[PDB]
């Protein structure tokens, strides 16, 4: 968290440079992150699965 | 007989019945400060909020 | 104990051998197998069976002795 | 020239399974080698998958095998295959031994010695595998046979405290027995290769006892498809046992968690140890009873050194054949008396059957052999 | 029938193996239907499909 | 008194080699256990996920799993509060410790009901005769801390016979006699002893058909290959 | 005449060990095969003791290893012996491989192929054994290499969800790895017997590469006492590492409970993978990286099919020998660069090191064999 | 962030044959029992590991019997605390690890069994970490993290305990900072390796055996190879 | 391989002596140390130049690593 070039995500296993939403622009990382089946409720909660 | 043997032994190495039980969690949001990540257990893997 | 070529020295023998496709799958099964198994059964009745009837008689004797001991008390 | 006669592994294959001059006189009582081998590799596979889901600890073994039979897919039938395949392996092992005693093939001396050592190893592997499910029966039988090993004066106490890892059957004993049952069938397979080596030194045996070197048919493809026939017969019998009546062999008390206080009253080993156990409890001597068992296996060593006949087999000696069938009935008698509770007429007939066992195999065999000998103008 | 069958499917090894694999899949399908039909047929009633068919 | 009474083999619906189990009776028996017998007997190796496609439905499995709350883990403080649980739930222990049940009785721990059919000499018919055969002692009572039951090694039990004319009078028609609840609990204990019964019978049918297929074929091929040596003949030439 | 020449065991022992015709001009480089055998039986013995004191359960694995190291008498020396003996096993392994490529014994093709299969089996054995202590580094290295297995397009997903033992690494993963870490070394032993059997079929090789049928001395007792010399030096090294520097090769992050959420930035495995992980993290291609690894060991397979020189030694081909030393330095460079974290000059020189690896092997050594073939008027 | 490599110190046990002072082990255990056994645990060392190493019989029994146990069942079966004779571990001041994270300002304090062996450096790292509390040169300091450059990230949620509460050793050593820090780091080195004295004993054994035995087998190999090293060839044709 | 059907060698006389009667280490300090000095003369031209290149790459990569780790920019 708060690492890499773009300030967002940064894997230390091979130095994949992600953005804040985890999108690769430097490294051999093939794909980007997957949105889970989550839905917010405005009581500052979220159902995740 | 041989392909049924292969099917039953692959099914024995396939999975376990209790592993297929996985949950739908409820997560609270704003206990995490502005600019911080935190993981929650889903399937053992980290769950980035 | 070894491979072929050196095992025995036999003259005076001619073996006839028939093709497998030449003859039937089951050459006279019922007309031969039943008297042959009757002969092999009669060849072992008084040698195989009298141990087992001794087994069953000692079985029933010891069993009824146990029952008689456990039904008077 | 020929690829089979050039490649060095294929030379071993050719000398093992193709150019083996076999006796043409052998019926289904000689299929037992392939039967025991296929039983061994299926035991390897079933125990391997069990070990992929088994936990060797006293707390976790019962629950983990429960998790296997209820949760892991087909683990219930794989466990049933392992246990009932051990039972089928025992049936084939006893009948292999019975063939080797009946048809006079026990004149092969060092092959018989290798078989005796294999019998030791299969007994040890069987007992420790039976210890592994952490049952009440397994706990108490392990305690009893551990004290049987403590019967040895001045060496046995240190040896039993050496194999414990504690005061009794605790987690150290459980994991050590797991290691030995987990490693031993490879050594069994190696000594089986040695067994096969000495037999292919000598050459196989026919029912007559006369060497069939004038009538050698090859090992392939005749005996290969005949062993396939016998093997699939074993498959159907074994699989119908594991899928129709799983409970005709397994003890009911084997499905209980181990209580370190109970000692349930019908405590017994499994049926392939009860004839080993009926000799014990029908002799009022601890060291005497375990020495009687060890001497029974040593009698099985001795019997190649008392063949004072002039034939090879008992095929044409009917008196010794009838004594052999009385010994068969006496073996099943000792097994059933091992399968009974300790009762006074059962005590009497068990002692009489054990002393009858010793008197038939030890004394009556050279007596019957010498009556058969001197009867035939010899 | 027999002469036709031997003259077609018993002189090349690979075609023989391929047609017995294809017939093995077809026989596997037919045996699935037959065995499932028989085992559901001799134990009608107390089977979960009808109790789920309630609901 | 060292004279056990062996249970006869009874005409069940799971009697024969082609026979099966009543999942509706399994449903009735689990309602019996959960509504009567779970308070005194542990069945810890059975979960609600074993009750999905056997007799029950999906959403009612969530209903049953929310009927029993056990525990959640640490809420960053280890508070160990009460959680419903959706599908991963197991069945709760009535007693946290064995001596909790020992002090709740005269010792005499109620065993776990996972394996009891396959765990005593005599299976489900032993269970049926055990729950059925209650009568009075003619002359022999021992200390009046236990009860009377002939179907027992030792002939005395600390368990009261929990049947007594409709303990539940449950959901469908099915009048709650001794016999109906005993048949349902025997079917349910048989299923608890084997989770894979009718699947085993289906594979047994498959295997009987396949061994009726192979045994003409393989014996025909063995007879065919050995047919050469069955046909050979000898002749003497000097 | 002789018990050694008539008894069937001692026939094989005599024609393999005593009267084996071996060449005579051999330095310490041919001790390494016997040292691999001694390390094989020694590591099997230490693993046997460990399995008599280990539990494969993720809740209790780390505490069980701690129980071995502290509570069990000498379990610390046996654990250190198993670990450092595996390390010296890899040392003797790469020395044996370097010898077989350097003196040019790779012309024996099936021996080379059996050696490659042994290399695969030993690497998988050692990796699953390194997973088995159930530490932080074991957990995360198993995670990364499991996903490397999942890198296969269209085929890898079912296979790696099948070998997960779950949705991720859990108790089932640990038990499957324990089963394979047990079962592979005996397969390695049997294939080592087949390796030595093909070598005794061919006959051994001198340092000169000249065929040496005319200087046959027996293996007994000369090379037996030479192997005793090598064995005593190798036991010296092993005892030195277990008595003074346990913590030298032992990685630090294998000493904590495996936190499933920590992921320390230290990511490198034990040193016998770092040559290959550097090949992985150089090429910016997922399938290309795993393909480059598999192609690296397959180039090690197809090393003899690029041989075209007219003498099999490197002692008389000097510039090819210099290229061999450059290849040794390249391998050690790849290992140390795999023993580093990832930054920009490291990325540059790791990519360049992989490029120099395959450039030196796939091009320069056959072209050097061509030019020193060409120089001698050939 | 940067990462400072710690120096190497001339420890009196740094030499490859020099042991540990058991007196230093006793006083370092006194350090651990006074102030260090309140946030960290050392859950893999029992009191019987101290009775032949740093105390006598009754001393270690008193140290093991002044501690609670919360042992298991009684006649009712619930719980009861206990002194505990010798099988006691250290009584885990933070029971749940997430409750440990909620105890302080996050970053739960780890156990101290393998810390000398597994923190990228030996006891020098621990000593410099304990004494490295110093002045921040205009850095972040997010309200719960303390500045220490002997740490990756220089932000530690552990207060400096080392000058505060001089603990009154039973021998009576006047507690400075570095003396008590050296003693507790030596105790942690022992807690890493209890085998240290015995492994240096067997190192002495093996070094004498390989200093006297290695030329013997080498000379024996040259003795048996003395033939082929001395053979000479000659060429006779006809 | 067998032992007796390997080659055909004529014209050969071999002298050798009993291993007891000659000493154990004949001039180990008079012949073996110039022998290994001859080996050292005959090896370093083929063995040595890779390792010095590796040592230079080692030190260069380490120093570039630290100088890339520490920046000290201008602002
Ligand atoms: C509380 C009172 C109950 C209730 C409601 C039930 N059981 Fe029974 N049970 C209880 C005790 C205290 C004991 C111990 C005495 C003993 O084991 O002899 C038992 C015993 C059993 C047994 C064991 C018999 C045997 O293994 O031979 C079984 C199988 C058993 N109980 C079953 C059972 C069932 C199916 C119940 C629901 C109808 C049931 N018990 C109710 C205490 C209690
Ligand atoms: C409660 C307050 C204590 C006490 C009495 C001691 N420690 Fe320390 N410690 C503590 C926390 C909350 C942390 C973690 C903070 C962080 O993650 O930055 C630590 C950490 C350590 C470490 C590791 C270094 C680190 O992780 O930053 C060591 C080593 C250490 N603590 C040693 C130590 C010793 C020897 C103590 C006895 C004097 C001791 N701690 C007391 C909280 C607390
Ligand atoms: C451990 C299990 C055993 C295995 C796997 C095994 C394996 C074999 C095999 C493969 C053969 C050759 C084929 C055959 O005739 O069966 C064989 C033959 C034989 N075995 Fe065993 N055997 C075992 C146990 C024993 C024992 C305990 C003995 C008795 C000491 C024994 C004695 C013999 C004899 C005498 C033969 C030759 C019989 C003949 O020539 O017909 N075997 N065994
Ligand atoms: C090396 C291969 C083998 C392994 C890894 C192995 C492993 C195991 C394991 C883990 C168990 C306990 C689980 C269970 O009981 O179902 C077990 C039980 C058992 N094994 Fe093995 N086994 C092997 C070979 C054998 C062999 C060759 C036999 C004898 C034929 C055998 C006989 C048994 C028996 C009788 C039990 C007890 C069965 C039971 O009570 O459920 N095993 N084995
Ligand atoms: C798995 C571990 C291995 C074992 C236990 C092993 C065992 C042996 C043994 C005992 C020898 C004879 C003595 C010697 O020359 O040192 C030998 C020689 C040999 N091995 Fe291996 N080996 C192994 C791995 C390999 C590998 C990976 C290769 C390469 C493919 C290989 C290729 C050779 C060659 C070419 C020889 C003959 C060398 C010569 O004649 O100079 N071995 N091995
Ligand atoms: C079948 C025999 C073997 C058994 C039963 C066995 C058993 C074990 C066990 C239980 C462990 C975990 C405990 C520990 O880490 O010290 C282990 C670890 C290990 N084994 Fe084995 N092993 C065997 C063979 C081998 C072989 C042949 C090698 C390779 C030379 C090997 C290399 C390793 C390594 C590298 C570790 C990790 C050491 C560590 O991280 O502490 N094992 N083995």
């Amino acid at each position: 968290a708060n690492a890499g070039d773009f300030g967002g995500y940064y894997c230390p296993c091979h130095g994949s440079h992600y953005d804040a939403s985890g999108r690769i622009r430097k490294g051999p990382a093939p794909l980007n992150l997957e949105v889970p089946s989550y839905e917010f409720t405005s009581d500052d909660m979220v159902i995740v699965g | 007989a041989a392909k049924n043997v292969v099917s039953q032994f692959v099914s024995s190495m396939s999975a376990s019945a209790d592993v297929l039980a996985m949950s739908k969690i409820e997560i609270k949001l704003s206990d995490i400060p502005e600019g911080k990540n935190m993981a929650f257990k889903w399937r053992g893997k980290p769950l980035f909020v | 104990g070894r491979q072929f070529g050196h095992l025995t020295r036999v003259r005076h023998v001619i073996t006839y051998s028939l093709s497998p496709f030449e003859q039937r799958a089951f050459p006279h099964y019922f007309s031969k197998g039943i008297p042959n198994v009757l002969r092999r059964t009669r060849a072992c009745i008084l040698r195989v069976a009298p141990p087992f009837v001794v087994f069953y008689l000692v079985y029933t004797w010891g069993t009824q002795e146990f029952e008689k001991s456990k039904r008077k008390n | 020239i020929n690829i089979r006669k050039t490649h060095p592994l294929m030379k071993i294959v050719n000398n093992a399974f193709i150019d083996l001059p076999a006796p043409s006189n052998i019926s289904s009582w000689w299929n037992f080698g392939s039967l025991l081998g296929i039983c061994l590799i299926l035991q390897i596979l079933t125990g391997l998958f069990l070990a992929m889901h088994y936990t060797p600890d006293t707390t976790t073994a019962f629950s983990s095998v429960t998790h296997i039979c209820r949760d892991v897919n087909y683990g219930w039938i794989i466990r049933y295959m392992h246990a009932n395949g051990a039972s089928m392996f025992f049936i084939c092992l006893f009948m292999h031994v019975g063939r080797g005693l009946y048809y006079g093939s026990y004149t092969f001396l060092e092959t018989w010695n290798i078989g005796v050592i294999l019998l030791f190893a299969t007994m040890a592997t069987a007992f420790m595998g039976y210890v592994l499910p952490w049952g009440q029966m397994s706990f108490w039988g392990a305690t009893v046979i551990t004290n049987l090993l403590s019967a040895i004066p001045y060496i046995g106490t240190n040896l039993v405290e050496w194999i414990w890892g504690g005061f009794s059957v605790d987690k150290a004993t459980l994991t050590r027995f797991f290691a030995f049952h987990f490693i031993f069938p490879f050594i069994i397979a190696a000594l089986a290769m040695v067994h096969l080596l000495f037999l292919h030194e000598t050459g196989s045996n026919n029912p007559t006892g006369i060497p069939s070197d004038t009538d050698k048919i090859p090992f392939h493809p005749y005996y290969t498809i005949k062993d396939i026939l016998g093997a699939i017969l074993l498959i159907l019998i074994l699989m119908l046992l594991v899928l129709f009546t799983p409970d005709l062999l397994g003890d009911p008390d084997n499905y209980t968690p181990a209580n370190p206080l109970n000692t349930p009253p019908h405590i017994k080993p499994e049926w392939y140890f009860l004839f080993a156990y009926a000799i014990l409890r029908s002799i009022p001597n601890k060291l005497g009873g375990v020495l009687a068992l060890v001497l029974s296996i040593l009698v099985l060593v001795i019997m190649p050194l008392l063949h004072t006949s002039k034939q090879r087999s008992m095929m044409f000696r009917p008196i010794s054949q009838c004594m052999f069938w009385i010994l068969v009935a006496d073996l099943l008698t000792l097994t059933w008396i091992g399968g009974q509770p300790v009762e006074h007429p059962y005590i009497i007939i068990g002692q009489l059957a054990s002393i009858m066992y010793f008197l038939i195999i030890l004394v009556m065999m050279p007596v019957a052999s010498i009556i058969e000998n001197n009867l035939l103008k010899w | 029938l027999t002469a036709r069958l031997y003259s077609l499917l018993f002189r090349r090894t690979s075609t023989f193996a391929l047609t017995i694999v294809v017939g093995a899949l077809f026989f596997e399908r037919a045996f699935d239907q037959g065995a499932d039909a028989i085992y559901e047929h001799i134990n009608e009633g107390k089977l979960w499909k009808h109790i789920k068919h309630k609901y | 008194s060292d004279l056990e009474l062996h249970p006869p083999s009874y005409p069940w619906s799971h009697r024969g080699l082609l026979s099966s189990l009543d999942h509706t009776s399994i449903r009735r028996g689990f309602q019996v256990y959960k509504q009567v017998c779970s308070s005194c007997h542990s069945m810890d190796y059975v979960a609600y996920r074993h009750l999905v496609g056997v007799c029950y439905t999906e959403d009612e499995a969530k209903a049953l799993a929310e009927e029993v709350e056990v525990q959640d883990g640490p809420n960053e403080d280890g508070e160990m509060f009460m959680r419903p649980g959706k599908l991963s739930d197991y069945f709760p222990k009535p007693y946290p410790n064995p001596e909790a049940a020992r002090a709740a009785n005269n010792g005499a721990l109620p065993p776990d009901l996972s394996y009891i059919v396959r765990a005593r000499h005599g299976g489900e018919d032993y269970v049926f005769s055990l729950l059925t055969g209650y009568c009075e002692p003619p002359r022999v009572s021992l200390r009046e801390g236990l009860y009377f039951n002939p179907y027992f090694p030792g002939q005395a039990i600390g368990m009261a016979p929990p049947i007594y004319n409709e303990v539940l009078e449950f959901d469908d028609g099915t009048p709650a006699t001794m016999s109906q609840v005993a048949k349902d609990v025997c079917t349910f204990l048989r299923w608890a002893a084997e989770p894979e019964h009718d699947h085993r019978k289906r594979m047994g049918l498959k295997m009987l058909l396949m061994m009726g297929l192979l045994l003409p074929l393989v014996y025909a091929m063995k007879r065919h290959k050995w047919s050469v040596l069955k046909s050979r003949k000898l002749a003497y030439r000097p």
